[PDB]
This record gives structure tokens, C-alpha cells and sequence, in this order.
RNA sequence: GUCUCCAAGGUGAACAGCCUCUGGUCGAUGGAACAAUGUAGGCAAGGGAAGUCGGCAAAAUGGAUCCGUAACUUCGGGAAA
RNA sequence: GGCUUGUGGCAGCCAAGCGUUCAUAGCGACGUUGCUUUUUGAUCCUUCGAUGUCGGCUCUUCCUAUCAUUGUGAAGCAGAAUUCACCAAGUGUUGGAUUGUUCACCCACCAAUAGGGAACGUGAGCUGGGUUUAGACCGUCGUGAGACAGGUUAGUUUUACCCUACUGAUGACAGUGUCGCAAUAGUAAUUCAACCUAGUACGAGAGGAACCGUUGAUUCACACAAUUGGCCAUCGCGCUUGGUUGAAAAGCCAGUGGCGCGAAGCUACCGUGUGCUGGAUUAUGACUGAACGCCUCUAAGUCAGAAUCCGGGCUAGAAGCGA
RNA sequence: CGCGACGGGGUAUUGUAAGUGGCAGAGUGGCCGCCACGAUCCACUGAGAUUCAGCCCUUUGUCGCUCCGAUUCGU
């Protein structure tokens, strides 16, 4: 018979299975649609989640209660040091989808990227790309490399660059094995894309060349892991009465008599967290460029001389010294987790998307407690230099 | 103009709040909250500025055993202002009004939340301090 | 220049984007920097009696 | 499950509970982890029985001193109201 | 459960009449044709070397005979509201008093508080209020023992470690590693309010909309912890009762002695952030246009067109595949 | 070649350590102001304690270890 009362089902069937992701680095499932009329430009970037803080800004939203008022909103700091282009790959459009045609690598590869090709770098002989790097040293070999590039210009329909992070520059991560990913190149003709990619071989691409301030981006990564978990926490089913024999953190009925099988739509206990997620429409509030005032936490209203990093350092992460992005809201994953930034696939036209951000205050008090000092000097002056 | 942002709900059904007006009622017993569409097993709840249907459990006999609308003016549950500050009052209070939001009484005792004053100009007129 | 409030209990400076504001029945407004000051206030502890508060240090000429 | 004898110090009204001396004893297979579910013990913003057949369970009350104590009553009580 | 469908429920045909006029806007008397198995009966085919027998709670899925929401046709449709009908099951359908109830009834909210199936879904899921053992009371009945689809009160709810299903976890997938492609499967967003339009269209007046746009909110989903809130055996610091080490100092015992604060970690609509776009079409309204010298959305050929469908996006990634 | 173990600094929690001194202290007991007892109070002292165990930086400084092995895999 019909259920006595109606409520929506617990959880979403669009995120199944709730298994551990088969990857640690966020995979870009779809790149932005390519517009040939625009200049060649990268579409994605890698970063590392440093921590969270809150900012205060004066809202400019005509017709809103907050118009010309101040609002406090949380933000996430993503440290985004420049990436290094080390190769190019071309794909051909076939009736069976895109097929990888060829992969051309740069002559010189850093030790950090070479570590990505080994499970035990120190114990190995470190032979990776040694024979490949030699054909850059001969005229006949150079001709072959150029011939491969011309082959991509003729047949390739999609061009992606091989780029890796400079993970050594963030000592807090305690990792020397860099992260490598394919970043699609949009804009221009195929020949321009290949020339654009080959020109960056062994060069650095700053985050500013991909993203900018006040634009909406998508963040891709793996959520925080939580291990084996019961239905109440995993799926949000309500608890059973106190007097339930054999426990109350369960689903009471897991199925009718017929079909004589448990269905895949019933909540079950299992892995929770460490799932791949793609979150949309994250506005960029600030882009910090090293060596510029934008890298500091100064604002047009607050002239206190201080850095982005809170006193005592970002908990579990360290001190941010490279380029970084200040992103509204929260980011997937734990501290130190590598996150993938992608350009929006939609046309951003809403007022919120076009709103011009103007920060008034950036909090830099300690996040390891009830921090009340924005700078170490302020704390020292408070206690008479302590 | 703009509409009021969401606030933490601290007053579910069966909550008994003080009567902050001079109508003669001493407390208001919440039986429902206007605008609640609801969820299975979820008790309707109200915040400062919400209109609720209430009964007077203690007060003048002329006001008892009757269902009348009321507006919450204070609550003890902290709620977040847009500027990041969490506010709360020392008690829970409300005032009896008519379906159009006009006060049945003529005076208000104690302060009232700014959120309630913006939505109900009649209540704000009789208020002493708007915080 | 930023507008910063002061904690009514401890006297600590409160930076924008945080703070706890309590409205007493007599319309008095109390700003607390954290739950520590909030709890001690509602526990009826006097700041003059707590060594670390600004009120104690001012009365003792610290 | 099975009769009975001897019975220290402190706290306290007290062979109550809690700690100690004489005497006895560390006998309950061990090791490493700290998931779900469980059993046992807890706590919790705001609301306060809306839960449920039903306040089930839990919480609240609790010692002592002083003050004060209604209906009703078989005049004794009720009463630690 | 099965056959049957009298009964129950739902639907059609004829047109006497109702509807101020007017059979058919909306109704359909007298008759007559059906559908349904969410009623109750009829039967006794399966089960008496046993298929756990009420209801609620919990949870998923399915149906449409559509309560609300999207798009339309009709009206005795001026507006507003309402009624009839079409495509339509994508989304939603609530908080309570009394009763063991199913059913019912009332209060209140809501866009709406539609109806049903899944062994009258669901007891090795719970609960045990009822019914339906043994104790006991009343009324009626009986000479009596005792009886009562009469009332009342107390009355043990057992087992999973097997196979499968389902949920996750390794492995396998022909050296090893990195970066990728991708069949296929899953899938998600939802509804409301305010302001403006506007006291405007419409109307004698009373009354009284809508699209665009703007700002919020509900239900839901996925994350997240800067801030607020919660949790303490940080046994972190302080305070404190009883005992104890000859005192002091410093500790220990009372399975966490107790109390205040408590970082970290975890965590809440009790906190914060985010939640998407093309194509093809249904109903329906049209274009051109014959059959049928006219006419005609239809016959050939076309157009617009939705909470629809498919894709895209999001989740997974095959004894599939590439560099 | 960095890592590891100490230590230091940063950060945070509690709330001002022990010792010394006091012409602070309700008072009380002796002696001829001195002496003894006294919870508590004040100064040194936002002090002391704790702070990754899944916090941040790090030789000013100290110390250690940098690899004995084992199991397989071929177009
Ligand atoms: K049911
Ligand atoms: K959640
Ligand atoms: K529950
Ligand atoms: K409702
Ligand atoms: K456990
Ligand atoms: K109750
Ligand atoms: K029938
Ligand atoms: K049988
Ligand atoms: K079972
Ligand atoms: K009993
Ligand atoms: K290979
Ligand atoms: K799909
Ligand atoms: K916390
Ligand atoms: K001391
Ligand atoms: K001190
Ligand atoms: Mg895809
Ligand atoms: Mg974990
Ligand atoms: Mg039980
Ligand atoms: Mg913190
Ligand atoms: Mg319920
Ligand atoms: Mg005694
Ligand atoms: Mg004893
Ligand atoms: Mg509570
Ligand atoms: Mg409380
Ligand atoms: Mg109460
Ligand atoms: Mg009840
Ligand atoms: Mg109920
Ligand atoms: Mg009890
Ligand atoms: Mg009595
Ligand atoms: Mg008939
Ligand atoms: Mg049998
Ligand atoms: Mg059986
Ligand atoms: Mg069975
Ligand atoms: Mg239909
Ligand atoms: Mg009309
Ligand atoms: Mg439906
Ligand atoms: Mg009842
Ligand atoms: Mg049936
Ligand atoms: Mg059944
Ligand atoms: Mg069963
Ligand atoms: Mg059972
Ligand atoms: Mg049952
Ligand atoms: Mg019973
Ligand atoms: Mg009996
Ligand atoms: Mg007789
Ligand atoms: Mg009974
Ligand atoms: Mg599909
Ligand atoms: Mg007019
Ligand atoms: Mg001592
Ligand atoms: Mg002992
Ligand atoms: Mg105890
Ligand atoms: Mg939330
Ligand atoms: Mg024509
Ligand atoms: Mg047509
Ligand atoms: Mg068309
Ligand atoms: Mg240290
Ligand atoms: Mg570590």
C-alpha cells in the first residue's frame, strides 16, 4: 500500500556510486567550448588549498537590503604558483570520439616532474626521458621534432598543453613530486595553438594569464575523506526511536517483498567522502601577484601593513609566498589538497557575476584559536613587547 | 528596498514567548507560523519579524481561548547579521497584531530587533529602541 | 581607518566581521570578543575581579 | 544457589557511599588499530512532550538549620504538604 | 494470491427536461453499453510435519482515474475568481488535538494539503496500544461447569556467521609507469513571496490582474568550518570536596571525583558557499495547399510550441581503447 | 642530502606559578615596641604551565641516521 505521508528521498542518485575516487588530482571532465575568433589562451590551472578567512566589503547591489552596506563573507586562499609547460598533445576528431595522435615533450624536464614518473625516485636510475632528450641535440633529431609538430598542425582538432606545478616552492606541502595535467588551448586556429604551445616549452605560465579578478570559475577536486560511515550520516536518513531493539541508526525497511531484491536506490552504509566533485560559479575576489601590493592584505580602506598569511601561519599548510587566488565561499578537499581551477562553461551574465568587488578588510588573526591580533607587532605592542 | 534575509529560527510551535505590548496579555503560545510550507516531522518555527498564530495562555480573559496573529520582536537564539556579528536578546517576545500587521495595543516594552521593524512599520512606530 | 569596537567585558579590540552582541532587557548593548567573555558575563563574574581584563589592569595601575 | 562467628582509621546521623591500615590480591588468554552497527556511561545552542498508545527513558528534586504550610479529615492525620 | 464483480468505485451512448431565452456552456430523467480489482461478498484451487495474524513508525520504488505546479482549448469566460476539457506522473502533497485504530473529525499553515499499488509493501526492521492463551472484575445468559464478532485491567516479540541481492573494499583485466579517450549506466533541482508594472488594463460601480525586470525565500542536493553554536579524558590551565603521602611544596585515589574556561579535530538551515544549456517534439494555434473550380492546419509539403523527451553538464568508467 | 630527535621563535589555552619580601590583613596569645599564630591580600608576575600528538618557521645552538635485505617481472 502507498506510504502514509510524502517526503523527498534522502540523498541524490546522481552522485553514485559513493565510492572512493579513482584519482587524487581533480580531473577536468569537460573543457570550455572553443571560440576560434579569440586569442589562444589556457582554460585551466592547478592550485593548492591553503586555508580560509573572512573579508568585509561594501556591497553595491541596487534594490537589495545590502546596498551600500557592509557584508562579511568567508573566502578560501588557493596558492597558485606559475605552471611550467613541458609538452603538447593533439587529438583528432573520429567517429569514436577524440583519439590521441601524438605527444611532443620539451627538451628539458625538471626533477620535480620526473618524480611523477616513478614510484621510488631515489632508488631508481633516473633514466626517464634521457634517450628522448638526446634527439634535441642532433639536426636530424630536431627535424623529426619539427615534423611531429607539423603533423599536429595538419590533423589535430584539439590541442592541450602538458603543464606541471612547481610544488617545491611550497615547503609546507612536504612533497617534491609535481602534479601534471593536460590543459586545453582555446582560441585561434590549430596552427596557432601548436605555435602557442611550443613557444611555452620550459617556460612559466602565471595564474593571471588564465584567470582574473571578479570572474566566475569552477573548482574541481576530491572531497575530504571520512571512511566507513552509516546511513544516518552518509545519506541523511532520520534516526529511529530510542527504544529500537538492535540499534536506531538504520533504515527500517530496505525494500518491499517484491521485487525480491534490494534496490540501488536504498540508502546503505559504506564509504563517505573522498569523492570527485565539480563545483560551479566561484567568484574570484582577489588575485595576489608576488612583488606587488596585490599580494598583501592591504585595502584602500585598511592601510595596515600585513601579509595574507594569518599570524602563526595557515594551520596545517604554512606561509603563502607565491601567487594566490582569493575565492568566495568554500573549496573542496582538505588543506594542502591540489585543486583544479577551470574557466566557466556558461556565459556569465548575471549581476552577481558582473559585480565589481572592492574589499575593505581582510582578517589575518590567528586561526588556531580566538585570534584577536591582526599582526605580530600589534600583539607585541599590546604586551609591552612581551 | 529588498526583502529580509534568512535568520536562525529559534521559536518552534509550542514555544511560549512574552507579550511585549500593553494589550493585557502576558504571554503568547505559538501554534503555527505563516509562510511555512513544511517538511515531514519538521516543526514550524519563527524568527524575529515573522508573523505567527498564537493564543494567550495568561492574561485578560477577553484575550484567552482565542487564536490571533502576532509578530516576534525578540528572540534568544543568536542569528547572524550580514556584517558577521551574531546578535541575541535576553528573552523571547512578541506583540499581538491583526492580519494586516496593525498593532492591537499601543505601546511596546523593551527593545525590538531591527529586522522586525523594517517589515512592520506600524510596530516600529510604537517601538522605543530599534536595535 | 577601520572602525573597531571594544569588548564590554575584557576591553579587547574587536575587528570587523566577528563579535557577539547581547541586548539586555534594559536595552543595554554588550559586545563580546569571544564566547569566553560571553560566558563569564552571563555567569555574573565582574571584570574588575579577573586579572587579565582591561578593567582590572586600569584599577590596579598595571 | 548454600547456615553462622570475629569486624580497625577518616568523612558522616550512620557495619550508607568514597579513601586508608592489618590480612589478601593484580586470578580472569594476550598484542595492534580507534571504521560502520552495537552495549554501557555522558554532554548539547534555541524551543520545551510539538515525540509516543502512554513523559517509556532521561532530566529535574534531594542533607541540615530557620521560617512557613491549604483543602479535606475517622481529629489520629494530611505534612518533608 | 487466483477465478468471478452481484455489491463498491470509475466511464460512455440516447435526449424527456433543467439551464431567464436556449436538449447538449454546465447538467442527463426514463433506459442502455462498459471498465476497474485501492470495497465487501461468492468459491475453497495452493499452504494446517506452521508463508508470524491489526495499526503506526521508518524507507524505496511504481501507477494516474491530475489536488498544486508548466503549456493550452471551452464557458451563461468584462476584470478577479470559478467551472468543463486536452497534452502531462517532471516536482511536491505538511505541523497538531481526540481515538490502538484503518476510517473519521476539528484547529492551523500552505502553490496544494489528490487518490492508489508493491504477499490488504515492510515484526531475524522496530513498536506491542488493539486483537487473540493462562490471573482478575462487571453486565447479561446458564441449575451448574461455564458462555458473550459486550466492557475492563495485568500479561517473555527468539536465531543470520550460509547463498543471493544490495552497499562499499582489494584483486583480475599479458613488462612497468604517466597522461588521456570512451561504450554504457546513473543523474536534480524545486516552489513561493515582495517591489515594479498598478490602483493600470477591464468595469456603471464595487472590485481588480499579467509578462519583462529587480530583490529575497521554501523544499531538496553537493560541499565546506573564516565566523557563531555544540561536543572534552588536549585529563590543557585554574578552582574545589573526601581520603592519603609526618608537614610545607608537589602529587595521587574516588573506573572521567566534581566544577569553570577550554585550543585542536569533528560538526548544525544552530554556521557558510554553490546548484547549468542546446536540439527534437506533445497538447494546441497556424502557413501554403489539393482532394471537392469554392473552402479547408492535411492528404503531399511546412511553422511556432511546454514542469515533456534526447543531448550537453555532473557521478561512475568495460576481459573497450589510444599516446 | 635532506630527513629525524632536542632546543628556540611564532601561534594558541588558561588566568598571574613556586620562592622571596611586605610599615596589607579580621583578630588573638606572650614579653617589655618585640615575638608567635593568621584565611586572605600586594610586589616581583598578562606571570607560570601547556602548545601537534594530524599547528607554523627554524641550526643562534646540540645530536643521530643516510640505507645489511627480501620477492618478482620481457616485446
Ligand atoms: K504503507
Ligand atoms: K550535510
Ligand atoms: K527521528
Ligand atoms: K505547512
Ligand atoms: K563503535
Ligand atoms: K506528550
Ligand atoms: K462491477
Ligand atoms: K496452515
Ligand atoms: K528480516
Ligand atoms: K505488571
Ligand atoms: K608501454
Ligand atoms: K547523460
Ligand atoms: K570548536
Ligand atoms: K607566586
Ligand atoms: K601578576
Ligand atoms: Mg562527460
Ligand atoms: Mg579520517
Ligand atoms: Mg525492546
Ligand atoms: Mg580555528
Ligand atoms: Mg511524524
Ligand atoms: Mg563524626
Ligand atoms: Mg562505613
Ligand atoms: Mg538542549
Ligand atoms: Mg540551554
Ligand atoms: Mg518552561
Ligand atoms: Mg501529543
Ligand atoms: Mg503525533
Ligand atoms: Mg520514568
Ligand atoms: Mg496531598
Ligand atoms: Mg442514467
Ligand atoms: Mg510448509
Ligand atoms: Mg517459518
Ligand atoms: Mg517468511
Ligand atoms: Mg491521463
Ligand atoms: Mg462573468
Ligand atoms: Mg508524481
Ligand atoms: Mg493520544
Ligand atoms: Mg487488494
Ligand atoms: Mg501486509
Ligand atoms: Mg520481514
Ligand atoms: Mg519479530
Ligand atoms: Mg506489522
Ligand atoms: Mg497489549
Ligand atoms: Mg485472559
Ligand atoms: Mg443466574
Ligand atoms: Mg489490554
Ligand atoms: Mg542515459
Ligand atoms: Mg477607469
Ligand atoms: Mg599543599
Ligand atoms: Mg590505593
Ligand atoms: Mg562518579
Ligand atoms: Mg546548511
Ligand atoms: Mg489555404
Ligand atoms: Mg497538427
Ligand atoms: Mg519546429
Ligand atoms: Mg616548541
Ligand atoms: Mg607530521
Amino acid at each position: 500500500s502507498h506510504r502514509k505521508f510524502e517526503h523527498p528521498r534522502h540523498g541524490s542518485l546522481g552522485f553514485l556510486p559513493r565510492k572512493r575516487a579513482a584519482r587524487h588530482r581533480g580531473k577536468v571532465k569537460a573543457f570550455p567550448k572553443d571560440d576560434p575568433s579569440k586569442p589562444c589562451k589556457l582554460t585551466a590551472f592547478l592550485g593548492y588549498k591553503a586555508g580560509m578567512t573572512h573579508i568585509v566589503r561594501e556591497v553595491e547591489k541596487p534594490g537589495s537590503k545590502l546596498h551600500k552596506k557592509e557584508t562579511c563573507e568567508a573566502v578560501t586562499i588557493v596558492e597558485t604558483p606559475p605552471m611550467v609547460i613541458v609538452g603538447v598533445v593533439g587529438y583528432v576528431k573520429t567517429p569514436r570520439g577524440l583519439r590521441c595522435l601524438n605527444t611532443v615533450w620539451a627538451q628539458h624536464l625538471s626533477e620535480d616532474i620526473k618524480r611523477r614518473f616513478y614510484k621510488n625516485w631515489c632508488k631508481s636510475k633516473k633514466k626517464a626521458f634521457l634517450k628522448y632528450s638526446k634527439k634535441y641535440e642532433t639536426d636530424e633529431g630536431k627535424k623529426d621534432i619539427q615534423a611531429q609538430l607539423e603533423k599536429l598542425k595538419k590533423y589535430a582538432c584539439v590541442i592541450r598543453v602538458l603543464a606541471h606545478t612547481q610544488i617545491r616552492k611550497m615547503k609546507g606541502l612536504k612533497q617534491k613530486k609535481a602534479h601534471l595535467m593536460e590543459i586545453q588551448v582555446n582560441g585561434g586556429s590549430i596552427a596557432q595553438k601548436v605555435d602557442f604551445a611550443y613557444g611555452f616549452f620550459e617556460k612559466q605560465v602565471p595564474v593571471d594569464a588564465v584567470f582574473q579578478k571578479d570572474e566566475m570559475i569552477d573548482i574541481i577536486g576530491v572531497t575530504k575523506g571520512k571512511g566507513y560511515e552509516g546511513v544516518v550520516t552518509r545519506w541523511g536518513v532520520t534516526r529511529l526511536p530510542r527504544k529500537t531493539h538492535r540499534g536506531l541508526r538504520k533504515v527500517a525497511c530496505i525494500g518491499a517483498w517484491h521485487p525480491a531484491r534490494v534496490s540501488f536506490t536504498v540508502a546503505r552504509a559504506g564509504q563517505n567522502g573522498y569523492h570527485h566533485r565539480t563545483e560551479m560559479n566561484k567568484k574570484v575576489y582577489k588575485l595576489g601577484k608576488v612583488g606587488q601590493e596585490s599580494h598583501t592584505a592591504l585595502t584602500e580602506f585598511d592601510r595596515t601593513e600585513k601579509d595574507i598569511t594569518p599570524i602563526g601561519g595557515f594551520p596545517h599548510y604554512g606561509v603563502v609566498k607565491e601567487d594566490y587566488l582569493l575565492i568566495k565561499g568554500c573549496c573542496v578537499g582538505t588543506k594542502k589538497r591540489v585543486v583544479t581551477l577551470r574557466q566557466s562553461l556558461l556565459n556569465q551574465t548575471s549581476r552577481v557575476a558582473l559585480e565589481e568587488i572592492k574589499l575593505k578588510f581582510i582578517d589575518t588573526s590567528s586561526k588556531f584559536g580566538h585570534g584577536r591580533f591582526q599582526t605580530t607587532q600589534e600583539k607585541q605592542k599590546f604586551y609591552g613587547r612581551l | 528596498a529588498g526583502n529580509k534575509f534568512r535568520m536562525s529560527l529559534g521559536l518552534p510551535v509550542a514555544a511560549t514567548v512574552n507579550c511585549a505590548d500593553n494589550t493585557g496579555a502576558k504571554n503568547l503560545y505559538i501554534i503555527s507560523v505563516k509562510g511555512i510550507k513544511g517538511r515531514l516531522n519538521r516543526l514550524p518555527s519563527a524568527c524575529v519579524g515573522d508573523m505567527v498564530m498564537a493564543t494567550v495562555k495568561k492574561g485578560k480573559p477577553d484575550l484567552r481561548k482565542k487564536v490571533m496573529p502576532a509578530v516576534i520582536v525578540r528572540q534568544r537564539k543568536p542569528w547572524r547579521r550580514k556584517d558577521g556579528v551574531f546578535m541575541y536578546f535576553e528573552d523571547n517576545a512578541g506583540v499581538i497584531v491583526n492580519p494586516k500587521g496593525e498593532m492591537k495595543g499601543s505601546a511596546i516594552t523593551g527593545p525590538i530587533g531591527k529586522e522586525c521593524a523594517d517589515l512592520w512599520p506600524r510596530i516600529a512606530s510604537a517601538a522605543n529602541a530599534i536595535v | 581607518v577601520l572602525k573597531t569596537e571594544l569588548c564590554r567585558f575584557s576591553g579587547a579590540k574587536i575587528y570587523p566581521g566577528r563579535g557577539i552582541r547581547f541586548i539586555r532587557s534594559d536595552s543595554q548593548v554588550f559586545l563580546f570578543v569571544n564566547s569566553k567573555c560571553k560566558h563569564y558575563f552571563h555567569n555574573k563574574l565582574k571584570p574588575s575581579k579577573l586579572t587579565w581584563t582591561a578593567m582590572y589592569r586600569k584599577q590596579h595601575k598595571k
